[PDB]
């Protein structure tokens, strides 16, 4: 019913953290696999009826969908000259913040 | 599961966000920290500075006694 | 005649029509500017 | 796919809201620390 | 089965039955109606209404008789003390005799409706399904109570065909049941002005038959026929409970404030006229204009009424009774029959002094004395190792002016403070605790218990008109929701919430 | 299966025979709006007048209205 | 002169935002 | 769509981040304007002039003693407009003479109505039915008890509550003193109610989580769900014969056991609510009259009854004097009730 | 004469307490 | 002490314990 | 006429029963010592 | 111009930072200066 | 007037008439 | 073990009821009377 791969988490550069956002793990559908404490697993994995229903609650409602995400916003377009306009301007308001707090205190 | 808006995470790390809002913020905080430094806070709402609990005229607590006069009341009372 | 404070009480509803009749313009003009295409 | 969300929205001036006065007040009581009776 | 809070839900669909269940509850209160009269005629004592009225014995329907214009017995004796003249058919027993048979006939009424429920009256013409068509039902009905309220607002009230309502003076000393004129004027809209009554009986009559008029000849609008379910019996109950809860709230507030439609001297002062000196006021302005008659202090106090003594009583107070402290005053405080007097305090000095009248608030209050200008001079201590005000170094005597106690003067310290107890609840009366064997302990006047009782009513009656409105507005969700229903719920599916036609986003 | 008759059922009939008729469209509900306004303004006005927020010279509001 | 200081504060601010978002503000506007 | 209450209602009834719909024009700027009356006033204005008191934080006050203080007792029940005849326009005044506090109390009530209205509306757009709804009906009627209902039949305003964490500890104590509160059983049945209602949501949750189902192979259970599923994730059968063994009676049916949970605290709340409304006018039970004759006949009889009894005396001596500054009780000190040594 | 009361009155609650735990409908698996 | 308390709580006790005995009966019988 | 309709059968099983039992003692005792005062 | 996005566990341990020095400037004003005691 | 004589009637009617009530509601139900 | 075979079911008629209903008001009359004193 749910297809993970519409699920909007292909974007996402760490495997081991794109598998746990999906509720998926390769490694617990081994029938010989062995969790810290020394307990065997019966194959079922993260979620028992992950085929029935297409996949986990994680991989239902995510949170964290890097997919979805504005392609603008990771480069910011006033470039170099921007940032030091802003660079400027941070250092020009503290300046005359701390100025006007110290005159309109009691030194 | 998207209403339509652009994801929070997705905007809490934008170096335009940042750079926009590296100036608001601090910019409310200097204005707060000067209402309340200028003396603005006291006479906005009426609040007693720490010298002007008690008049010289009158050495007990406040006490309001008409509905009808009480901003008369009030006022002769906040009298310094 | 009228006292001051009757005077207050009609200023005050026609204040409060102001402010409904204000959010529903506010409201109208939103609606019509972004409306549902069927 | 291209992915094109609005500015401003409802959610903006309730965040707004909610956020800019809080910030003048905290300003306000942190400068409200260092009076002296 | 059905459940046991769904019993009566049987009589939704069907008016005969609807009829006659309403038949057989508003037989059910003119019985209890005409049982209370007559109870409380079987207990009441008129000897004296001077200090054992009305809301001393603890009447609660015969003020609301007597209100509108009932004063005399088939027993001879009349509310005001005097002496019945031909009291006629309509006395407190021919009222309650008429009540009883009003019920006994709503009875037989109600049986004929049960047993004749297939009348072809409630049958729906163009279905033959049984029906009833609301708004023409509310248009009727609004014309019929327009009518009545014109009706008792011009020939009761106004005196032109009916007896009147009680008026009396505001202090509560003489007051009989008199004709009302209307007041058209701003003065109308007084809760104090008698002839606002009259006046808005009038006014909300005429509308009344305008608006019944005007619901019998237009159809409700479509749009609106479909939002509050006009075809639906149970949204005409959420309305009727809100707006019976909220006439509960304004009658339970006109009640405890006091105005002209709840007299005193039928439902008894209420606790503001305590707590702001309003007897004591009026005591004290009528004693200064004898004194300055050139007349004793003896002889000013002796002409004050017994009666506007007893008003200025803390016993009397509406505000000092208890949940569970039953029956009337008269149980707790004893019947009075006398007042003592004014009790006044002297310093050895000559200086008066004047005991601090306990606040309604406390059960219990310290016993102080002060002089004109509020300084303590005297006090009971609870302290006793060391005193600086007690009334044994300080010497403080009592004296009495009028009442039955006039011209006797108290020295002794113990009888001095146990006057000056008693001056902390007004003015010192005389009781007799031993006819009905009272405990001790203030009651409440019929002014709190109504208030107490309407108050919860309007409460539990809010819950009700909250519970039956989302009943009647989510009729086809009372049984369950839908069996597949995650379509319309998920997030962001459709730009509109719940509509499958703007599917989007 | 029409129903019982009756000559008082009769006379009543025409009163309780039209169910479901409705006035197309919204009707009168800008006229029922105005009048709810006004009577909010006057419920207002009255319970500002027993409040004692609002004073007219004429009435007293008090007990000593009933001299 | 006291609430001027702080209007003379914020303007600034509202400047540096009105540079910073006028472009996509526009688009959205479209 | 194509009228005017059409289009706003299509725009209004819109899915969003923020649901509006028709009632937040009755809730978002009454709720908005509450929130921001509270904050002020814990924040700039004082209580001086009409408490005698310092309750906020530019007196030197921290969140537990900072509050927004009410009227003073001359100004009886006037609702106290900003218009009205007593601040007459005057803002600062206004503030220094208590008219935040009916500000704050008669926005929050519309607010209270609004998110009522707002439940219902959100129900029936998403086609359920309104038992939600009808649950915000006890903390409604609760707050209109305490706030509006025992106030009116009072002094006023003075006696009603105030907005602050220390200024209900004092109404708490008020309510002790001179009440005695502790001793009615309408609060006895409130706080029956809401001891059950924290019991039941206790022993549901461990019931709930300890009779789970495996459906994966880690140790971590929450990861074996999915919200769109058909069976149970928990043994309705296991649980019921393990609380029918432990405590002799279990539930059987779910529905059942969640309307208890929905019953319990809704009920208990409306019983606290009609028992204040009760002693808003003075009709408290306070005393067994059986008990004081009893022991004013014997000396020697004593219960902690009337232990109570002697502590709400003093409490109500010791307080009367800087709680009612109205009444102006100057009580020398060998008249205020005391005992040996303390 | 109220002892009485109080003592039956509770001996009645612990009864029902004991037939509601000893005597209750049995639920069945369906 | 109010010796009217024993008959209000006679009845309170059980009239409303008749009815639900009735209901009850009623019920196990059909 | 012809029978009512409207005809329904109310029910009460054993826990309704001791649920209201159990309500009515205990509001008995509580209000009983209150009464009795 | 400038691609990049500030690390979100960053942000988290800036205002993390923030508040808590935030919550320190208040106990220490609460420890002296007005209502102190002293 | 012996005041214990109200208590005595009032159980004297209630119960037997419960019992009947009882009886015959389950009778006609079945 | 099995179920009782001795199961049998009460039953009471309107007009029994309105015999008990009368025996009882009767006698409640005469010995009230009788008992009050
Ligand atoms: C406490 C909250 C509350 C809630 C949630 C409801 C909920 C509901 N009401 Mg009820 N009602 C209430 C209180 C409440 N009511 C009060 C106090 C009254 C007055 C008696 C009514 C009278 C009433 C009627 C007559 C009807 C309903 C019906 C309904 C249903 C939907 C229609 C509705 O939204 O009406 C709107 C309800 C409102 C409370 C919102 C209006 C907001 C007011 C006008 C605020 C304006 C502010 C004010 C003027 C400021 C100045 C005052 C100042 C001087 C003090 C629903 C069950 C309707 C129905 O469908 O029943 C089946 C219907 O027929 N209600
Ligand atoms: C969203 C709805 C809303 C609601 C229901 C309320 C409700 C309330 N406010 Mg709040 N308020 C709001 C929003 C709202 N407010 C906003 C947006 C602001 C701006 C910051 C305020 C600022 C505010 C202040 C400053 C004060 C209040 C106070 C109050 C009370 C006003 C009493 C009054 O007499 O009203 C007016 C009476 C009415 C019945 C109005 C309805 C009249 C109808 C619509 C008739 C229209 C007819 C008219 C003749 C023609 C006008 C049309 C034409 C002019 C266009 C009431 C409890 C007072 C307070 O709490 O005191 C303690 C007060 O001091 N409010
Ligand atoms: C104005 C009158 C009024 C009327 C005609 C109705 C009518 C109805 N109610 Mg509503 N209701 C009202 C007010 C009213 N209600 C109020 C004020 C409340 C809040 C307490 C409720 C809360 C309410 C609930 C919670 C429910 C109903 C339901 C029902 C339906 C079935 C009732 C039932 O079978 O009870 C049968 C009752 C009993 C077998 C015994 C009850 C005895 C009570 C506990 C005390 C004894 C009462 C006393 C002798 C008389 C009261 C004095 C008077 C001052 C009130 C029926 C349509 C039911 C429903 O919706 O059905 C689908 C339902 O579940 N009502
Ligand atoms: C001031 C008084 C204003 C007039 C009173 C209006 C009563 C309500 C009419 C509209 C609701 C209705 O019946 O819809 C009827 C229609 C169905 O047909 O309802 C709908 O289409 C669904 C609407 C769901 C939400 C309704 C909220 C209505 C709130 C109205 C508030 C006042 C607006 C004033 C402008
Ligand atoms: C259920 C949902 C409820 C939602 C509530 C939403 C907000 C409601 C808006 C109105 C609330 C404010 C009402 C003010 C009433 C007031 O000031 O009363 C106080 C004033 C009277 O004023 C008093 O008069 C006394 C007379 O001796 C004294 O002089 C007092 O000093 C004086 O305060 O009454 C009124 O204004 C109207 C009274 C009649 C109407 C009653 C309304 C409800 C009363 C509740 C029960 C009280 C007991
Ligand atoms: C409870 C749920 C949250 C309710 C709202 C909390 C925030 C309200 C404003 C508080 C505020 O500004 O305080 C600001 C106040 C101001 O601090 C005060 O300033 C005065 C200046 O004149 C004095 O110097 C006082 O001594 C000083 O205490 O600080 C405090 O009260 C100190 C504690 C810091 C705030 C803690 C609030 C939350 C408490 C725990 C809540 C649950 C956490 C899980
Ligand atoms: C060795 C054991 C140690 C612990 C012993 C515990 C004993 C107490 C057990 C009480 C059971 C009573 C249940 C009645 C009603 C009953 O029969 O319950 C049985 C009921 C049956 O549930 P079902 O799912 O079968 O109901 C189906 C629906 O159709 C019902 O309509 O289950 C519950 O509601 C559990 C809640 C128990 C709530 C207990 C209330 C607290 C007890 C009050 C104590 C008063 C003391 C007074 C002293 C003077
Ligand atoms: C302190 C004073 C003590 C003396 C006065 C006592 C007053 C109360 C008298 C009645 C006592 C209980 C009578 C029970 C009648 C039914 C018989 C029965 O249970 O058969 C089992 C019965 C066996 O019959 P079978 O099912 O055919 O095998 O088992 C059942 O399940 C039958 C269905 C009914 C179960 C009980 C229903 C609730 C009964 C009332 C519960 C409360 C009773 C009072 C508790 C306090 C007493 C102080
Ligand atoms: C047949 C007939 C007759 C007769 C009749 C009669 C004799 C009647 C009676 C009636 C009656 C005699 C009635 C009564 C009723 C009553 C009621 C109906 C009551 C009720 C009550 C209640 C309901 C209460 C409640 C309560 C309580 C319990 C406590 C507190 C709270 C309350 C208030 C809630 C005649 C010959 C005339 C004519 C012909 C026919
Ligand atoms: C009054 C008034 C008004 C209004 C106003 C407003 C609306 C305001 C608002 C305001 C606001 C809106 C404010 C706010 C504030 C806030 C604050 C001050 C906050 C604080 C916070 C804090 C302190 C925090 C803390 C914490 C931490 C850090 C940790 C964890 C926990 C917590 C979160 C708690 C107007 C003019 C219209 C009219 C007249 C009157
Ligand atoms: C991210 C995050 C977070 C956090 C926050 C925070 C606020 C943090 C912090 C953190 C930190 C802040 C850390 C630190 C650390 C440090 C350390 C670890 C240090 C060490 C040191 C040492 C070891 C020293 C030593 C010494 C000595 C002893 C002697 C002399 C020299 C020296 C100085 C070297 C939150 C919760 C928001 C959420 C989630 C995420
Ligand atoms: C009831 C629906 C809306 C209500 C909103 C009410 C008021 C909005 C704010 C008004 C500010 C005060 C305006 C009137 C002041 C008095 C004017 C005068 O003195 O004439
Ligand atoms: C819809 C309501 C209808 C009618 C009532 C409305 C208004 C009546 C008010 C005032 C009109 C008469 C008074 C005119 C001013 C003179 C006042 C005076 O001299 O006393
Ligand atoms: C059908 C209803 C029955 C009608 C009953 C009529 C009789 C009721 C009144 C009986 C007493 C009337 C006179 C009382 C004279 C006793 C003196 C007194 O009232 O104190």
């Amino acid at each position: 019913k749910i297809d993970i791969s519409k699920q909007g988490l292909n974007s996402i550069q760490n495997e081991t953290v794109k598998l746990n956002l999906m509720g998926k793990s390769k490694t617990m559908e081994s029938k010989d696999w062995v969790d810290p404490q020394g307990r065997k697993g019966k194959g079922y994995g993260v979620y028992r009826f992950a085929n029935k229903y297409g996949a986990n609650v994680d991989g239902y409602s995510p949170i964290y969908t890097p997919d979805t995400w504005s392609e603008s916003g990771d480069s910011y377009k006033l470039g170099t000259k921007g940032l030091i306009a802003w660079a400027g301007l941070i250092v020009v308001l503290l300046g005359v913040g701390i100025n006007l707090v110290i005159s309109t205190s009691a030194l | 599961g998207a209403t339509g808006e652009r994801p929070f995470s997705d905007i809490l790390t934008s170096i335009r966000y940042w750079v926009i809002h590296s100036i608001t913020i601090p910019s409310l905080f200097i204005a707060g920290w000067l209402f309340v430094s200028t003396g603005l806070a006291y006479d906005v709402f009426g609040s007693p500075r720490p010298n002007e609990y008690f008049t010289e005229d009158r050495q007990e607590t406040p006490l309001i006694t008409d509905r009808f006069n009480a901003l008369e009341q009030v006022k002769k009372l906040s009298e310094v | 005649a009228a006292t001051p404070s009757l005077n207050n009480l009609i200023g005050s509803v026609v204040a409060g029509g102001l402010v409904l009749a204000a959010i529903a313009g506010a409201i109208t003009a939103v609606s019509n500017f972004d409306s549902i295409r069927r | 796919k291209s992915y094109t969300y609005p500015i401003f929205t409802v959610r903006w001036l309730a965040v707004h809201a909610l956020a800019v006065p809080t910030v003048f007040f905290l300003g306000a009581i942190t400068a409200m620390q260092f009076i002296q009776r | 089965g059905l459940p046991w809070y769904r019993v009566h839900t049987v009589v939704l669909n069907d008016p005969g039955r609807l009829i006659a269940v309403h038949l057989m509850h508003t037989s059910l209160v003119s019985g209890w109606a005409g049982s209370m009269a007559f109870y409380e005629l079987a207990v009441f004592d008129p000897s004296d209404p001077v200090l054992n009225p009305m809301w001393r014995q603890g009447m609660f329907v015969l003020p609301f008789m007597t209100r509108l214009g009932i004063t005399q017995s088939w027993g001879g004796w009349t509310i005001s003390g005097e002496t019945a003249s031909n009291p006629g058919i309509w006395s407190y027993e021919g009222v309650a005799a008429a009540h009883i048979i009003l019920s006994g006939l709503l009875f037989a009424a109600s049986i004929w409706h049960w047993v004749y429920w297939d009348l072809e009256l409630f049958r729906d013409p163009r279905t033959s399904n049984p029906a009833l068509d609301l708004p023409k039902i509310f248009g009727i009905h609004l014309f019929l109570s327009g009518l009545l309220c014109f009706g008792f607002g011009a020939f009761h009230v106004t005196g032109l065909f009916g007896p009147g309502i009680w008026v009396s003076d505001p202090y509560g000393i003489t007051g009989t049941v008199q004709a009302v004129a209307p007041s058209w004027d701003a003065t109308g809209f007084d809760p104090y002005n008698p002839g606002g009554i009259s006046a808005h009986h009038i006014a909300a009559g005429i509308l009344g038959v305008l608006a019944g008029l005007f619901h019998l000849c237009v159809r409700p609008p479509q749009r609106l026929y479909n939002g509050l379910r006009m075809g639906n019996i149970e949204t005409v109950l959420s309305s009727s409970i809100a707006a019976v809860f909220w006439a509960a709230f304004v009658v339970s507030g006109t009640m405890w404030y006091g105005s002209a439609a709840t007299p005193i001297e039928l439902f008894g002062p209420t606790r503001y006229q305590w707590d702001l000196g309003f007897f004591q006021q009026e005591i004290e302005r009528r004693v200064q204009t004898s004194l300055a008659e050139g007349k004793s202090a003896s002889q000013a106090w002796a002409e004050i009424p017994e009666k506007l003594a007893f008003y200025d009583y803390i016993g009397n107070n509406p505000a000092k009774g208890g949940l569970f402290r039953a029956g009337a005053m008269n149980s707790g405080d004893g019947i009075a029959v006398g007042w003592l007097g004014h009790a006044v305090f002297k310093d050895k000095q000559g200086n008066e002094l004047f005991v601090r009248r306990m606040p309604t608030f406390f059960e219990t209050f310290p016993v102080v004395l002060l002089d004109k200008d509020g300084v303590v001079r005297a006090d009971v201590p609870f302290r006793r190792s060391e005193s600086k005000y007690s009334i044994e170094q300080v010497g403080v005597s009592v004296t009495f002016y009028g009442g039955e106690l006039d011209g006797v003067t108290f020295s002794d310290p113990a009888t001095v403070k146990k006057y000056a107890r008693r001056a902390q609840l007004g003015e010192i009366f005389e009781f007799d605790r031993a006819t009905l064997q009272s405990d001790g302990v203030f009651r409440t006047s019929p002014r709190g218990w109504f208030t107490f009782a309407h108050l919860c009513f309007a409460l539990l009656f809010f819950f009700g008109h909250i519970w039956h409105g989302a009943r009647t507005i989510f009729r086809d969700v009372f049984a369950g929701i839908d069996a597949d229903l995650d379509e319309q719920v998920e997030f962001g599916a459709f730009l509109k919430l719940g509509d499958t036609s703007t599917r989007r986003q | 299966d029409t129903g019982i008759s009756t000559p008082l059922g009769t006379l009543l009939k025409p009163l309780n025979s039209e169910y479901g008729k409705v006035a197309p469209g919204w009707g009168t509900t800008v006229l029922m709006g105005i009048f709810m306004a006004l009577f909010a303004v006057f419920l207002v006005i009255i319970l500002e007048i027993y409040n004692s927020s609002v004073l007219l010279d004429d009435v007293t509001m008090s007990w000593e209205s009933l001299a | 002169n006291r609430f001027g200081t702080i209007a003379l504060l914020a303007v600034p601010v509202i400047g540096w935002v009105l540079f910073n978002i006028l472009g996509p503000l526009q688009n959205q506007l479209n | 769509k194509r009228g005017w209450f059409d289009v706003v209602d299509d725009w209004l009834r819109r899915d969003r981040f923020v649901f509006v719909g028709w009632s937040g024009l009755l809730l978002f700027p009454t709720a908005y304007l509450a929130l921001g009356g509270w904050f002020t006033g814990t924040t700039f204005v004082t209580s001086w002039y009409t408490h005698g008191l310092a309750s906020s934080y530019l007196e030197g006050c921290n969140f537990l003693t900072a509050a927004v203080s009410t009227p003073a007792n001359s100004m009886g029940h006037s609702l106290l407009f900003l218009w009205g005849p007593e601040a007459q326009g005057d803002f600062t005044r206004w503030c220094q003479l208590g008219g935040l506090w009916t500000f704050v109390a008669l926005h929050g009530s519309f607010s209270l109505i609004g998110f009522m209205l707002r439940q219902f509306e959100i129900a029936r757009s998403v086609k359920i039915r309104p038992y939600n709804a009808i649950a915000f009906s006890a903390p409604i009627s609760v707050f209109v008890s305490v706030f509006l209902i025992y106030p009116l039949g009072q002094s006023g305003w003075f006696f009603a509550p105030s907005f602050g964490v220390a200024a209900i500890f004092r109404f708490i104590l008020f309510f002790q003193g001179f009440h005695n509160w502790t001793l009615n059983p309408f609060h006895m049945m409130g706080v029956a109610g809401v001891l059950g209602a924290a019991l039941l949501c206790a022993i549901h949750g461990a019931t709930v989580e300890n009779t789970l189902f495996e459906d994966g192979d880690g140790a971590n259970t929450f990861r074996a769900f999915n919200p769109t599923q058909a069976e149970e994730t928990y043994s309705m059968v296991t649980a019921n014969r393990f609380w029918s063994q432990i405590f002799g009676v279990a539930f059987s049916n779910k529905r059942w056991l969640h309307f208890f949970m929905l019953f319990v605290p809704v009920t208990g709340l409306w019983m606290s609510a009609i028992g204040v409304v009760g002693l808003a006018l003075n009709l408290r039970a306070y005393d067994f009259v059986s008990q004081e004759i009893r022991a004013a006949e014997d000396p020697e009889f004593e219960t902690f009854y009337t232990k109570n009894i002697l502590l709400n005396e003093g409490i109500r001596a010791w307080m009367a004097a800087q709680d009612q500054p109205h009444e102006k009780l100057v009580f020398p000190e060998e008249v205020l009730p005391r005992g040996n040594a303390l | 004469m109220e002892a009485l009361v109080y003592t039956f009155l509770l001996v009645g609650t612990l009864g029902i307490i004991f037939f509601a735990i000893f005597f209750r409908e049995p639920p069945r698996i369906v | 002490v109010n010796i009217l308390g024993v008959i209000a709580t006679a009845l309170f006790i059980i009239i409303p314990t008749s009815f639900l005995l009735i209901l009850y009966v009623k019920t196990a019988s059909q | 006429a012809k029978p009512n309709p409207n005809k329904q059968s109310v029910e009460l099983n054993r826990t309704s029963l001791y649920w209201g039992l159990l309500l009515i003692f205990v509001l008995a005792v509580l209000f009983s010592s209150y009464i009795f005062n | 111009g400038t691609t990049g996005r500030i690390p979100l566990w960053l942000v988290g341990t800036v205002a993390g930072v923030a508040v808590i020095a935030l919550v320190g400037i208040f106990f220490y004003g609460s420890y002296v200066g007005l209502g102190s005691s002293l």
